[PDB]
RNA sequence: CUUGAGUCUCGUAGAGGGGGGUAGAAUUCCAGGUGUAGCGGUGAAAUGCGUAGAGAUCUGGAGGAAUACCGGUGGCGAAGGCGGCCCCCUGGACGAAGACUGACGCUCAGGUGCGAAAGCGUGGGGAGCAAACAGGAUUAGAUACCCUGGUAGUCCACGCCGUAAACGAUGUCGACUUGGAGGUUGUGCCCUUGAGGCGUGGCUUCCGGAGCUAACGCGUUAAGUCGACCGCCUGGGGAGUAC
C-alpha cells in the first residue's frame, strides 16, 4: 500500500456539502480497507489567483494509506464531480500524521 | 522490479542454503524472474528502448551464467533448465 | 542566509507558504540559489514546491492584480 | 514591477522606485532576448562562452593582478 | 487489423482488407432481422432519382436501436457483429429482464460488457444519457437532435461529437465535419467513438468490389453527347464550361444549404 | 461629455513606436496618442521625446473627461517607457499606481528568426 | 582459493525511458464593449493592415505548441538525447555493512539492436515559426542579406530512412605514477557548541609538475608508463566517385 496525500479544493457556494464528501470518500477507502492518517479540512481560504473566475476555494487535506485501484476511483470521482474545482492526489513514503503548517 | 519477498522465495527454492545468493542456479532464476516479470511491460511500452537495453542486459547475463554452468557441471544445468523451461 | 541550516531541514513542505514566501520574490518568480544562499539539494527541493504550491493556488504564478 | 505611490512621496522618487523594480524583475533583459528564436546549440556556446570568460576574468583578476605594476 | 493481400492477381494486388476477428461468425439474431429489398435508386414513379445504385449483394436489416430507452435495466455485451446495412459494427446486448437488443458498438467495446442508459447511468463508453449529464468536452456519439427521436449524429465509424458547451437548455456540439451546432440538453447520447475506426483503411482493389457493394459506373459528363450532359462532348476532347451538374448547376464551390427554419442551430458553418 | 477623475494610461512602449492610451478604471478608452499622429515618423518617432508629445497630446484629448488620478500601466520595451510618464505628470495628473505589464511568455510560441545583419 | 566478475539486504540523488492527466503565462483567431486615425515595418522606405472602424484597451470563447523564474562549465543516459506539476509501468548508477558464487572475465571480424535534424508512406492535427513561392526595398544585377505575407515541414500515431563538425575531431577494458582550487552526490567519526572540524567512496570543471608531443598542448577523467583485443591510415587531386 502507497501513502498518499490528497488535496481538493471545492467550490465556496458547494461548502456545505463538503462534511459529506469527506465521509463519503474516506468511507470508501475504509472499505476498501484504506487507513486514513490524517484529515484536515482548511476550510474556506483566499486564492492566489482566480480559479473558473471565482475567489475563496474551501481546500480538504488528507493524507491517506490505501490500494492504488481505489486511489484512481477516488481521482475519477474527483474528475467527474463537477463540485471539486481543483485536486492533487500526491504520492508520499510514509505515515505522515502530524499536523499541517496550514493548521498549526 | 522484483519485490523482496519473491526474491527471497526464489532464493530459497533454488539456494543450496537461505543464505545462498551467489549460487549460479540462484542467480539465472532471480534472472529468469525478471525477465518473465518484464514481459508485461514491454508488451505494453514497445518504445520503451531504455528498459528494453536493461532486459537485454538480463538476458545477457543469464546467458553468460547458463554457459558456465553448463561447462562447470552438465547434470545441474540439465535440471536447472527442466525446472525453469528454458530453451538450451 | 541558509535558513535550513539550523534544522537540516528533514523535508520541504508544498504547504509551509510562510517559508515559500521567502523563496518567492515580489513578482512570484523563484529565488537564485546564489542570492539566497540555499544548499543545491535543497533549493531542488524548494522549487518542486514552489511549483505545488503554485498549482494549488497557495503562491501565486505573478504579480499581477489579482 | 508593480509600485503604488505612497502618501508624501515625490513622484520623481515614484519614478526612481519603478525603474529599480523593472531592473530587479530584469524585464527588459527577457523581452530583448525572446525577441528572436535563438538556437539551442547558440544558447549553449553563449553559455560556455560566458562562463569560460568569467571564471578566465575572475583568476586573472585575483591571481594574476597581485604584482607591482608600476 | 489491415491486411495488404498479396499481387497473386491484377485483382487482388491493390485490395486491403479490414478484418476484424472479434466479430460473431455466425447468423444474426433472427427476431431483429426484417426484410430490405433493393430499390436500384428508383422511387414510387419508377424513375431513377439517383444515379449510380444497383445490384449488390441481398442483405437482411437489423433493428438497431437508436433511441436507447431502457432506462436504469443495465444490459451487458454478448457479441459483437457484422452489420451490411452500415459501415460500424453492431453489438448485440442482454437486458438483465430478458430483453435484447442491437446497439451500434462503440470503441474497445467487447462481450461481456456492461451498459446502461438513464440518467444515473455511468459515464464510460456505450453509456447514454440526456446531455445535460454529460460532461462539458466529453466525446458522444449517436446523438439525438429532437429529444425521444433517435440518434442521428455520429453514426457512421470511428465517428464522434465534442460538447463544447452547455448554455442553458442547449448544448454546442462540434460535429465531425467541424460544424458548430446548437442541440437540446435533452437530447440522448452515447458516450465514446463509434467502432470500427479502420473502415476507412480498407481498399476495395477492383471494380467488382464497388459492384457488391451495389454501386453502379459513373460516366463523366464529358464523355457524353451535348444532348446528354451539359458538358457535352466536342471532337476529340474539349471541355470549355464551367463545371455543373448533368442538371445544369454550377458544381465546385457553388453553395446550396437553402433553410432558413434551421439556420438558428448553426452556431458556425463549418470549415475545410 | 462625462467626468470620471480616475484613469488608466497604458503606455504601449514598442521599438518602433508609442501609443499612450487614457482609459477608465474599467478598460474603455477616453482618448489615445501616438509619435507617429504627433508628427514624427521612422528615426523620429522611435525616440523619447516623440513619446513625451504623444503623451502631452493624449492629456489634451482626455482633458474633457476632467481626469485627476491616474495609474500608469506600461508594456514593452521602448525608448519612452519613462518620457511617457514624466510628460504625463508634468501635464498634471496625480500619478497613484505604476506597473510594469510587459507580457513574458512562459516559454511558448516561437520567436520569428533572428537577423542577419 | 578469493583479490577480477557477479548475487542478496538497506538506503540515496537524478530533465534516465514509456503511458495517461492537468496548470499558468504568452501568441493567433473569433464574438462583443470603449474608442479614433492611424498601425506595422526600416538605415530610410514600400508592400501589408485601417474610416467597410484598425492599432490600443477590457470581457468571454476556441485551439495548437512550448514549459519563464528555479537553471548551474548542475544532474541523468552507451551514444543519439532528456527540462512545468501529478499519477501508473520501468532501466541503470552510487554508498553502508556484512553474507553468498568461485575466474563465471576483457575485447570482438561477421551479425544484431539503438541512432539528432532534414526527408519519405498512411491517417490526424496545425496556434507560432517557416524551406518553396509571392510582392516591396537595396543594387550595376540581387533568382540573397532587410521588410510584408506564406505552403510543405516543425506537432501526434504507427512504419521507413540510417546519416551529422553523430566531436573530447581522443576505440573498449585493466594496472601504475607529484599537486592545488572548486562543483555535485553518498557515508564514518567530531558535542552539528553554528552555517561548522577530521576522514572515506562515486561522478565532474579548471590549473599545473614529471613525462610526452612537430609544436599547440595533454597532464591520476593523460595525449604519461604499460598489457589484451578490435577499427582505421599510407602523397595531393581523380574520389568516398564509376561499375
Ligand atoms: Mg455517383
Ligand atoms: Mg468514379
Ligand atoms: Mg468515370
Ligand atoms: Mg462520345
Ligand atoms: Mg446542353
Ligand atoms: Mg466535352
Ligand atoms: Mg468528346
Ligand atoms: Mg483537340
Ligand atoms: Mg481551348
Ligand atoms: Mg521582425
Ligand atoms: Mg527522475
Ligand atoms: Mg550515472
Ligand atoms: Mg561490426
Ligand atoms: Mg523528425
Ligand atoms: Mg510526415
Ligand atoms: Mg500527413
Ligand atoms: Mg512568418
Ligand atoms: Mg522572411
Ligand atoms: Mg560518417
Ligand atoms: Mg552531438
Ligand atoms: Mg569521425
Ligand atoms: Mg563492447
Ligand atoms: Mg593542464
Ligand atoms: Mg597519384
Ligand atoms: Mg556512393
Amino acid at each position: 500500500m502507497r501513502h498518499y496525500e490528497i488535496v481538493f479544493m471545492v467550490h465556496p457556494d458547494q461548502s456545505e456539502q463538503v462534511p459529506g464528501m469527506i465521509e463519503r470518500y474516506t468511507a470508501a477507502i475504509t472499505g476498501a480497507e484504506g487507513k486514513i492518517h490524517r484529515l484536515e479540512d482548511w476550510g474556506r481560504r483566499q486564492l492566489a489567483y482566480p480559479i473558473n473566475k471565482l475567489h475563496k476555494a474551501h481546500y480538504v487535506l488528507m493524507n491517506v494509506e490505501a490500494p492504488q485501484e481505489v486511489i484512481d476511483e477516488l481521482e475519477t470521482t474527483f474528475r467527474f464531480n463537477d463540485a471539486v474545482i481543483r485536486s492533487m492526489v500526491m504520492r508520499t513514503k510514509h505515515a505522515v500524521t502530524e499536523a499541517s503548517p496550514m493548521v498549526k | 522490479s522484483l519485490s523482496t519477498e519473491a526474491t527471497a522465495k526464489i532464493v530459497s527454492e533454488f539456494g543450496r542454503d537461505a543464505n545462498d545468493t551467489g549460487s549460479t542456479e540462484v542467480q539465472v532464476a532471480l534472472l529468469t524472474a525478471q525477465i518473465n516479470h518484464l514481459q508485461g511491460h514491454f508488451a505494453e511500452h514497445k518504445k520503451d528502448h531504455h528498459s528494453r537495453r536493461g532486459l537485454l542486459r538480463m538476458v545477457s547475463q543469464r546467458r553468460k551464467l547458463l554457459d558456465y554452468l553448463k561447462r562447470k557441471d552438465v547434470a545441474r544445468y540439465t535440471q536447472l533448465i527442466e525446472r525453469l523451461g528454458l530453451r538450451r | 542566509f541558509c535558513r535550513f541550516t539550523a534544522e537540516g531541514v528533514q523535508e520541504i513542505d508544498y504547504k509551509d507558504i510562510a517559508t515559500l514566501k521567502n523563496y518567492i520574490t515580489e513578482s512570484g518568480k523563484i529565488v537564485p540559489s546564489r542570492i539566497t544562499g540555499t544548499r543545491a539539494k535543497y533549493q531542488r527541493q524548494l522549487a518542486r514546491a514552489i511549483k505545488r504550491a503554485r498549482y494549488l493556488s497557495l503562491l501565486p504564478y505573478t504579480d499581477r492584480h489579482q | 514591477p508593480v509600485i503604488k505611490v505612497r502618501e508624501n512621496e515625490p513622484f520623481d522618487v515614484a519614478l526612481r522606485r519603478f525603474k529599480r523594480s523593472c531592473e530587479k524583475a530584469g524585464v527588459l533583459a527577457e523581452v530583448r532576448r525572446r525577441e528572436f528564436y535563438e538556437k539551442p546549440t547558440t544558447e549553449r556556446k553563449r553559455a560556455k562562452a560566458s562562463a569560460v570568460k568569467r571564471h578566465a576574468k575572475k583568476l586573472a583578476r585575483e591571481n594574476a593582478r597581485r604584482t607591482r605594476l608600476y | 487489423a489491415v491486411v495488404k493481400c498479396k499481387p497473386t492477381s491484377p485483382g487482388r494486388r491493390h485490395v486491403v482488407k479490414v478484418v476484424n476477428p472479434e466479430l460473431h461468425k455466425g447468423k444474426p439474431f433472427a427476431p431483429l432481422l426484417e426484410k430490405n429489398s433493393k430499390s436500384g435508386g428508383r422511387n414510387n414513379n419508377g424513375r431513377i432519382t439517383t444515379r449510380h445504385i444497383g445490384g449488390g449483394h441481398k442483405q437482411a436489416y437489423r433493428i438497431v436501436d437508436f433511441k436507447r430507452n431502457k432506462d436504469g435495466i443495465p444490459a451487458v455485451v454478448e457479441r459483437l457483429e457484422y452489420d451490411p446495412n452500415r459501415s460500424a459494427n453492431i453489438a448485440l446486448v442482454l437486458y438483465k429482464d430478458g430483453e435484447r437488443r442491437y446497439i451500434l458498438a462503440p470503441k474497445g467495446l467487447k462481450a461481456g460488457d456492461q451498459i446502461q442508459s438513464g440518467v444515473d447511468a455511468a459515464i464510460k463508453p456505450g453509456n447514454t444519457l440526456p446531455m445535460r449529464n454529460i460532461p462539458v468536452g466529453s466525446t458522444v456519439h449517436n446523438v439525438e437532435m429532437k429529444p425521444g427521436k433517435g440518434g442521428q449524429l455520429a453514426r457512421s465509424a470511428g465517428t464522434y461529437v465534442q460538447i463544447v458547451a452547455r448554455d442553458g437548455a442547449y448544448v454546442t456540439l462540434r460535429l465531425r465535419s467541424g460544424e458548430m451546432r446548437k442541440v437540446e440538453a435533452d437530447c440522448r447520447a452515447t458516450l465514446g467513438e463509434v467502432g470500427n475506426a479502420e473502415h476507412m483503411l480498407r481498399v476495395l482493389g477492383k471494380a467488382g468490389a464497388a459492384r457488391w457493394r451495389g454501386v453502379r459506373p459513373t460516366v463523366r459528363g464529358t464523355a457524353m453527347n451535348p444532348v446528354d450532359h451539359p458538358h457535352g462532348g466536342g471532337e476529340g476532347r474539349n471541355f470549355g464550361k464551367h463545371p455543373v451538374t448533368p442538371w445544369g448547376v454550377q458544381t465546385k464551390g457553388k453553395k446550396t444549404r437553402s433553410n432558413k427554419r434551421t439556420d438558428k442551430f448553426i452556431v458556425r458553418r463549418r470549415s475545410k | 461629455r462625462k467626468q470620471v477623475s480616475d484613469g488608466v494610461a497604458h503606455i504601449h512602449a514598442s521599438f518602433n513606436n508609442t501609443i499612450v492610451t487614457i482609459t477608465d478604471r474599467q478598460g474603455n478608452a477616453l482618448g489615445w496618442a501616438t509619435a507617429g499622429g504627433s508628427g514624427f515618423r521612422g528615426s523620429r518617432k522611435s525616440t523619447p521625446f516623440a513619446a513625451q508629445v504623444a503623451a502631452e497630446r493624449c492629456a489634451d484629448a482626455v482633458k474633457e473627461y476632467g481626469i485627476k488620478n491616474l495609474e500608469v500601466m506600461v508594456k514593452g520595451p521602448g525608448p519612452g517607457r519613462e518620457s511617457t510618464i514624466r510628460a504625463l505628470n508634468a501635464a498634471g495628473f496625480r500619478i497613484t499606481n505604476i506597473t510594469d505589464v510587459t507580457p513574458i511568455p512562459h516559454n511558448g510560441c516561437r520567436p520569428p528568426k533572428k537577423r542577419r545583419v
